[PDB]
This record gives structure tokens, sequence and C-alpha cells, in this order.
């Protein structure tokens, strides 16, 4: 998905007091597959001509 | 490439033709074909009775 933004200012006062990190882990993308057949149907009398 | 097998699958047909001609009325004359012909070079022929 992405990395963590810069959030602009990054000052500090000797102490974090975070919320167990702002990891925001990766997002899972998925995709599906389809089928392609293209059927064919011929007669038997049309399979012997010149 | 068999695709349709109806009319155009096998092109280059013989058109339902055969190599033999049928004369519906009999027009042969076995008489002459049986009676063999003989050659004559000169023109002073002569036969005896």
């Amino acid at each position: 998905d992405a990395l963590a933004s810069v959030d602009g200012n990054n000052a500090h006062v000797e102490g974090s007091r975070a919320e167990d990190g702002e990891m925001k882990p990766t997002v899972i993308k998925s995709n599906v597959t389809q089928i392609l057949r293209k059927v064919v149907r011929v007669s038997d009398t049309a399979n012997t001509t010149a | 490439n068999p695709t349709l097998f109806v009319s155009y699958d096998q092109n280059g047909k013989k058109l339902s033709f055969a190599n033999w001609i049928s004369v519906l009325s009999p027009q042969d004359t076995p008489f002459v074909s049986m009676t063999g012909k003989e050659s004559i070079n000169q023109t002073i022929f002569s036969w005896q009775t």
C-alpha cells in the first residue's frame, strides 16, 4: 500500500507516550481469474469435402 | 481446419462428377466394327469369281 507519511514537525520533549506505534500495516490486494473457452461445433458431412 | 462441416469446410470438391459419359440412346454399329477393313495401295484392283 504505502509507507508512513512525514507528519511534518518532529519535535520531542524527552518522552514519546505513543499509542503502541502508528504502524498502519500493509493492505492486502487480491485478484481473480476467469475462463476462456471459444467453443467450436462442426457437422460430420462438412468434414469430408475437397 | 474442421470448423463448420456444412458447405465450405472442404472446398475443392469434384462437383459430383464422374469420368464416364452416358449416351442414353444406343448409337453403336457393331456390324462395321466386326467386318474388318483391308488396305489397298494401288488402284488397279481385280478379283475373280
